[PDB]
């Protein structure tokens, strides 16, 4: 490992090795590699916390290789969920298509841990995961003349987070 | 001028000060009999005329002052022994209203001598510490029965110790005063 | 095994670039860049350091992270705004 | 107080199709996906008392 | 009494694991050493989950059988020197303590109890308050403070061990011909070694390791630690010593050496400590001072 | 037979003799408990071990059998130290033995004392168990009694005074009972193996240990681990608990009073609100008034006069979070709401039911909405009642109820709905590079005037102590100004629902000074700040 890391251009070679069966789309491979490696989590009990996970969303024209790269990531990654966030704990979560589901994701992107109560019972669960999602842009085809919001069915904080 | 907590009562420090003026019996380890002590609130002859291992009587504060050093040994009072304390507990149990006739300074003197003079007793100290506790507990039961007779006129107490009275003073006098105010207001 | 960290020298340049991007965004009437983007830039730079098993982030990591986030931010905009952004942002999206 | 021998690499395999009455009380080797799992409970070992875990 | 680190507090397992002697005898800085300890408890007939229980609450039967279990088992691990005699004191119902445990509590309270000249002053003044924080623990009426001392002692030994393993595994000991050199340029928290006593404890750890690791070359050792506020290295000169079980005493020669280089040198240095074996020097001047030192015949 | 008496004698002599220095700590505790009618004793394991290790060994081997013996020993001592009748006393324990993680408990631990910790997730209602119980014999009509104790029984069948095969019945008219409660403990969140949902246990307590904890609290437990009846030869495990661990002063209000007499207090509070945000002076002033509020009033003919304040903001994301932090009570939401209740409330379905949104839930406090334009259709019409009446009323699908909505609303967006608010303002921006660089430097620092808690406590104090009234001078001033604006508009609208808003702002301004009367000083700033436009 240290021998190959000492060589120049190792970043580019890792990206090149990403999803071999799919031609082109180098930026998507770059983003997926970055999400699989991820950052470091940090926290300051004086009022702030920062996640290490990296979340990625891909707007796909019909048939532009999205589902194949999600299948590739599913076989590549150590632990993952494909569509349940408890099973994605310290792993990668994969979404290939898309109100309560979106609501759950709203809570999940705001938090890093999930809490729930029912019939007076109260309990907590952990999410702690990187989210990779893909979507079809509001019907048959994307419109480049317009901003992103016109082409999606998402709330603004999703595009922020 | 005077502090708020000393308007009507004595603190336990003053109670200790009062008890310290009493006489006590000692064995000195040195002879003073042929400078001289020249005290002004007590006899002076006894301290000037001591002979080693000859029993003599002095005030308690000087006795503790000597026992601080090698120069003296303190004889325990005769009531402060296992046999007598057994009999007093039996008296307490036998007569369920009267208080037994212990001296007025028994608590204070016991808790002074156990600290300053633990080495000079004849009985094992770990038994005396138990019997003193038994006496205090029984007396506290008898006190709690008596507080149901606070009234407009008076009360009689017997053989209750100084520290035990001083513990209760601000409660008894206050409640009794208010009963007096309520009663006399109806007469006027 | 690998847990990278930032280097305190070039962070002044990152702050200046952040302020410049915000000023340019407001100047063309774009939706503004935010602290979330800056946090994402630092996190992506850490990931790039981790990819080569480097415990230090470096200037080229920050450059690559900046390019990724700036290009992603540009792609979200309307066409006229997109042209003004890429004309000004050339020194970040292509140069550094 | 007691040790258990675990056997490994038994040289013949069945799916859940090939089992028949002739296999009863014989050792078998089988493969599949675990569909459902109970909680762990204690169970009485001898019928003074002793227990063991069960699932 | 046993040369085990605070036996009657924490647990039996921790008593062996952090013992300064056991680390030299079984090489606990690596897994091939730790497995020897697990193997020992398995052969001794003590269930490993009970060996980790708090020694007060550990089962009475093991407590009374321990004195015989050691006679049958320590020989196989070359570890018979653990057995010895010592003094134990107890008062009423509050439980026993040995002198060996008491002094570790005291020492711990000394160490951790609670431009350049002013900072030096502040530090030196803080270290004097711990004198009285120790003084007041010599009184049977204040056992509450002694327990705090013991709680601090455990953390100090933990932090020392976690630095010793890093020194050995990264092989930071430099093997010069005349003496052994070690310098800490960084650490998890290097401030703990700014006090002399703590530095001495770390040195005492490394010396047992070096004394048992090879039969050859009993050498002097030099140990140093940097401070980011002063930009000065705190330096200590340490003797070898003979193993426990083995005849004139040896003598620490660093004093004269340090003195002579100080008298000669251009370098910015300090000598004011009662123990002359301990010195301080600025960052850039460490290498010329050590160069002149190794060039000297006084070593 | 004799062993039961020797053990009781031993624990009796323990309580009567354990000194540490000069105080008999268990005799004193047992006496001090009886005086407040608490019949229990809290023993500590380490003292028992120090006194005599053999007693602790017996207790550690057979706890189910030996705990009752120690409890009756406590009763025998309790009578000597207080009588020249009492129930049986409860024994409670404290310990420092090593905690077992809840996931590792197994068949090796049945009928052993165990120490563990976790989070309480549920609590039962109280239920009754018998201790002393009386019996009637159906045939002969003879009678007797039994004494239960709650450690791991059934009615007997040895008939007395033939007398029959099963003749006994209970006289509930002459029997004694105690309280019992059930709880559920869930393993600690930072212990669980990855990808698994947490495991949990069920447990029981009685008498003084009941009604001592609530859901969601982290706790430590000491108790016997055991099994009960409810596959082959298999039983459910549980725990019997033996111990659990989990307005202003004068010196406070003196500071608040010193603040109240500061000549520049209004400036100080405005400066202390979202200090990172540049400019926007009047926005900060309006938020102070929203936090302080007016004064509620009730009249002889029963009409009721509102106290709250409402503000709208047209950068803006930060202020609502700041208000959420500083306010004594606060709720934060986006316009679509947390459920199909939306902002106000709705009916859902199978029988129908009703649930309230984030107007009912914030009752008594402050609520802030993050995008008021994303309000749903039903909420658009329902917020009229929620703001004017401080109520929400529904008569749908056989439901007929009214809900309380007593709250102050802060809102932001980007029409006639503006009429509902007392003040409306538009947020303003400035683009100093030093500000962004400072923010970025602080972000890197975390990645590598009055404080909030003091201000929140001060706001609470002022809301509790003062509710000021208009002076006559203010009345003449306000009425003259009101008719002046209406006349000016007539020759070129203002209405009573806005005069009654200016009054509330005036009162809220006088409230900071703790002045019992409002004055022209406050009226001037009120109309000065009324320039929403
Ligand atoms: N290099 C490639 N580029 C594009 N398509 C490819 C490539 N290689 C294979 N394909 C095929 O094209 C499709 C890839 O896009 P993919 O998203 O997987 O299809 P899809 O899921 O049916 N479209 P959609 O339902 O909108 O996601 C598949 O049918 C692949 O078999
Ligand atoms: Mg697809
Ligand atoms: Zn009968």
């Amino acid at each position: 490992f240290r021998k190959i890391s000492r060589d120049r251009g190792i970043i580019d070679k890792i990206i090149s090795s990403m999803a071999p069966s799919i031609y082109g789309h180098r930026d998507i491979k770059t983003a997926v590699a970055c999400s699989l490696f991820g950052g470091v989590p940090k926290n300051v009990n004086g009022k702030h916390s920062i996640r290490g996970d990296i979340n990625v969303l891909l707007l796909g024209d019909p048939g532009t290789a999205k589902s194949q790269i999600l299948k590739y990531v599913e076989k590549t990654a150590h632990r993952a969920v494909f569509a349940a966030l408890v099973l994605a704990d310290k792993g990668v979560c994969l979404i290939d298509e898309f109100d309560q589901d979106r609501t759950s994701i709203h809570e999940a992107m705001e938090q890093q841990s999930i809490s729930i109560s029912k019939a007076g019972i109260v309990t907590t669960l952990q999410a702690r995961c990187s989210i990779i999602a893909a979507a079809n842009p509001n019907g048959g085809r994307y419109n480049s003349t317009l901003p992103l919001a016109q082409n999606v069915s998402l709330t603004e904080p999703i595009l922020s987070r | 001028s005077l502090p708020a907590h000393l308007q009507q009562t004595f603190s336990p420090e003053e109670i200790q000060f009062i008890v310290e003026n009493e006489p006590i019996k000692i064995f000195p380890r040195i002879t003073t009999r042929q400078t001289r002590w020249q005290l002004i609130t007590t006899d002076d002859k006894a301290l000037n005329n001591m002979v080693a291992m000859r029993s003599t009587e002095v005030v308690l504060w000087i006795a503790l002052l000597l026992k601080q050093q090698s120069k003296c040994s303190i004889v325990a009072p005769q009531w402060l022994t296992t046999k007598e304390l057994d009999r007093k507990i039996q008296y307490e149990k036998t007569h369920p209203d009267r208080f037994s006739e212990l001296p007025w300074n028994w608590l204070v003197l016991a808790r002074i001598l156990f600290n300053k003079a633990k080495d000079d007793f004849h009985d094992p100290i770990h038994e005396l510490r138990g019997k003193i506790q038994d006496l205090r507990e029984i007396r506290q039961i008898k006190v709690l029965k008596g507080l149901k007779y606070l009234n407009e006129s008076h009360l009689q107490l017997d053989n209750l110790s100084l520290l035990e009275i001083n513990e209760l003073r601000p409660f008894i006098t206050e409640i009794m005063d208010k009963l007096r105010e309520i009663h006399t207001a109806s007469l006027t | 095994k690998i847990y990278p960290k930032l280097h305190q020298m070039d962070m002044d340049k990152v702050s200046r670039v952040y302020a410049d991007l915000r000023r340019e965004s407001i100047s063309t009437g774009s939706f503004p860049i935010t602290v979330r983007h800056l946090e994402s830039i630092l996190r992506i730079a850490e990931s790039f350091a981790k990819m080569r098993l480097s415990e230090f982030v470096s200037s080229y990591d920050l450059d690559r992270a900046i390019k990724v986030v700036v290009d992603s931010f540009v792609d979200a905009q309307k066409v006229s705004v997109r042209r003004q952004l890429r004309r000004s942002f050339a020194i970040y999206t292509l140069g550094h | 107080s007691e040790i258990h021998v675990r056997i490994s690499d038994f040289p013949t395999i069945y799916s859940l199709r090939e089992l028949r009455e002739s296999n009863l009380s014989s050792l078998v080797r089988v493969t599949g996906v675990v569909t459902r799992r109970t909680g762990v409970f204690p169970q009485l070992k001898y019928v003074k008392t002793v227990y063991r875990n069960y699932q | 009494d046993y040369y085990l680190f605070l036996l009657r507090h924490s647990s039996l397992y921790d008593s062996f694991y952090y013992s300064n002697y056991v680390n030299a005898k079984l090489s606990l800085w690596n897994e091939n050493g730790k497995k020897r300890l697990h193997k020992m408890f398995a052969r001794m007939g003590i269930p490993l989950s009970t060996a980790q229980e708090t020694w007060l609450y550990m089962d009475h039967s093991i407590k009374r059988e321990l004195g015989i279990i050691f006679d049958k088992n320590l020989d196989r691990y070359g570890l018979q020197d653990i057995i010895r005699d010592g003094f134990v004191r107890t008062l009423g119902y509050r439980g026993s303590i040995s002198a060996s445990e008491f002094v570790e509590a005291l020492t711990a309270l000394l160490e951790v109890g609670n431009n350049s000249a002013q900072k030096l002053t502040n530090l030196r003044k803080r270290w004097v308050s711990n004198f009285w924080l120790s003084w007041d623990a010599l009184d049977d009426r204040k056992v509450e403070l002694l327990n705090r001392g013991i709680q601090l002692a455990q953390d100090l030994q933990r932090a020392i061990f976690n630095t010793g393993v890093a020194i050995l595994e990264k092989k930071l000991i430099k093997h010069l011909r005349i003496y052994r050199l070690c310098v800490l340029q960084d650490g998890p928290d290097l401030d703990l070694y700014r006090n002399p006593l703590t530095l001495l404890r770390l040195g005492n750890w490394l010396i047992e390791c070096c004394a048992e690791s090879e039969d050859k070359q009993l050498l002097p050792m030099v140990l140093a630690s940097i401070d980011e506020n002063t930009d000065t290295y705190l330096v200590a000169g340490l003797t070898p010593r003979y193993p426990r079980g083995l005849k004139k005493p040896i003598l620490n020669n660093f004093s004269m050496a340090f003195q002579q280089i100080t008298a000669e040198t251009d370098a910015k240095v300090r000598i004011d400590n009662f123990e002359s074996s301990i010195i301080e020097i600025r960052r850039e001047d460490l290498s010329p001072f050590l160069e002149k030192l190794t060039l000297s015949g006084l070593l | 037979d004799d062993d039961n008496t020797e053990i009781i004698k031993s624990f009796k002599n323990f309580i009567l003799e354990f000194r540490l220095d000069s105080q008999f700590i268990y005799r004193d505790q047992l006496r001090n408990n009886i005086l407040v009618k608490n019949y229990s004793l809290t023993v500590n394991m380490e003292h028992l071990i120090g006194y005599n290790e053999d007693i602790y060994k017996k207790l550690s081997d057979e706890p189910s059998d030996i705990i009752p013996l120690f409890e009756t020993a406590i009763t025998q001592v309790a009578k000597r130290i207080s009588i020249l009748s009492l129930p049986t006393f409860q024994l409670i324990l404290n310990s420092n033995a090593n905690q077992i993680p809840l996931r590792d408990l197994d068949s090796e631990h049945v009928s052993k004392i165990v120490r563990l910790s976790g989070i309480i997730i549920s609590t039962s209602v109280l239920s009754s168990r018998a201790t002393y119980l009386s019996i009637m014999c159906r045939n002969c009509r003879h009678t007797t009694s039994i004494t239960i104790n709650n450690f791991n029984v059934s009615l007997p069948r040895s008939c007395l005074s033939n007398c029959g095969p099963d003749p006994y019945i209970i006289i509930h008219e002459s029997s004694k009972f105690i309280d019992q409660q059930f709880l559920k403990l869930q393993e600690i969140p930072e212990l669980v193996p990855v990808g698994e949902m947490p495991r949990n246990l069920t447990m029981t307590c009685d008498r003084y240990l009941t009604n001592k904890v609530i859901p969601g609290t982290r706790v430590t437990i000491v108790g016997i681990y055991s099994i009960y009846n409810s596959g082959v030869a298999i039983r459910t495990p549980y725990i019997k608990i033996l111990g659990i661990q989990s307005m202003f002063t004068e010196e406070e209000e003196e500071e608040f009073l010193q603040l109240s007499r500061n000549p520049k207090l209004y400036e100080i509070l405005t400066n202390s609100i979202a200090p990172s945000i540049f400019g926007n002076e009047d926005i900060k002033k309006a938020i102070v008034c929203l936090l302080m509020g007016g004064s509620k009033k009730i009249l002889p003919d029963g009409m009721r006069l509102r106290g709250d304040i409402n503000v709208l903001l047209l950068a803006k994301s930060q202020l609502l979070k700041f208000v959420e932090k500083v306010s004594p009570i606060a709720v934060y939401t986006s316009g679509k709401g947390s459920s199909a209740a939306g902002l106000t409330a709705s009916v859902q379905r199978r029988e129908f039911y009703l649930e309230g949104g984030a107007m009912v839930l914030a009752d008594g406090g402050v609520v802030c909405i993050d995008e008021f334009d994303k309000m749903r259709d039903e909420d658009r019409v329902a917020i009229h009642e929620a703001m004017e009446q401080q109520t929400i009323s529904i008569a749908k699908a056989g439901i007929t109820t009214v809900l309380n909505s007593r709250t102050s609303v802060l809102a932001a967006a980007n029409t006639t709905i503006l009429s509902r608010f007392d003040m409306i303002f538009i947020v303003k921006d400035d683009h100093n590079e030093e500000r962004d660089i400072s923010i970025a430097n602080h972000v890197i620092n975390i990645h590598t005037e009055i404080s909030i808690e003091k201000m929140k406590r001060y706001i609470t104090y002022c809301r509790l102590k003062c509710a000021p009234r208009l002076s006559p001078q203010a009345a003449e001033k306000l009425s003259s100004n009101f008719v002046t604006i209406r006349k000016q508009l007539l020759i070129n609208p203002i209405t009573i629902r806005q005069l009654e808003a200016i009054i509330r702002i005036t009162e809220s301004l006088a409230k900071l000074e703790l002045s019992p009367i409002a004055q022209e000083r406050h009226v001037d700033e009120a109309i000065r700040l009324f320039q929403a436009s």
